[PDB]
C-alpha cells in the first residue's frame, strides 16, 4: 500500500543510474575509441595528392 | 565528443588499395603512350630525318 509512494521513486532511481553507466561509459570512453582513425586522415589525403 | 570523422574511411578506400594493384593504371598508360610510342616506333629509321 505505502511501498508504492515509495517504489514509484525507485522506478526513475534505476533509470537516471541506468544513464549515468550509459553516460559512465561514454564520458572518456569517446576520445579514446573514436579517434582510433584520426591518424589515418593526415596520411589518407597524402598518397591522394601523390598521384598527381 | 562525435570527434570520430569517417572522412578516413573514406580515403582509407583511397589511401593504399591504388598501391595494391599499382600496375592496373601503368597498363593503361602503356595503351596512351603506345600511341606515343607507335609513333616513335613510326618515326624510327625512315623518319629518323623527321
Amino acid at each position: 500500500e505505502v511501498r508504492d509512494a515509495t517504489l514509484a521513486h525507485k522506478a526513475e532511481a534505476l533509470e537516471l543510474q541506468r544513464q549515468l553507466r550509459r553516460l559512465q561509459t561514454q564520458y572518456d570512453l569517446l576520445t579514446g575509441q573514436s579517434s582510433a582513425l584520426i591518424q589515418g586522415r593526415r596520411a589518407r589525403v597524402a598518397a591522394t595528392s601523390a598521384v598527381s | 565528443r562525435m570527434l570520430e570523422v569517417s572522412r578516413e574511411e573514406a580515403e582509407r578506400k583511397r589511401m593504399l588499395d591504388e598501391r595494391a594493384n599499382y600496375r592496373h593504371k601503368q597498363a593503361l598508360l602503356e595503351a596512351y603512350d603506345q600511341q606515343c610510342d607507335e609513333a616513335t616506333r613510326i618515326f624510327a629509321e625512315y623518319h629518323k630525318r623527321l
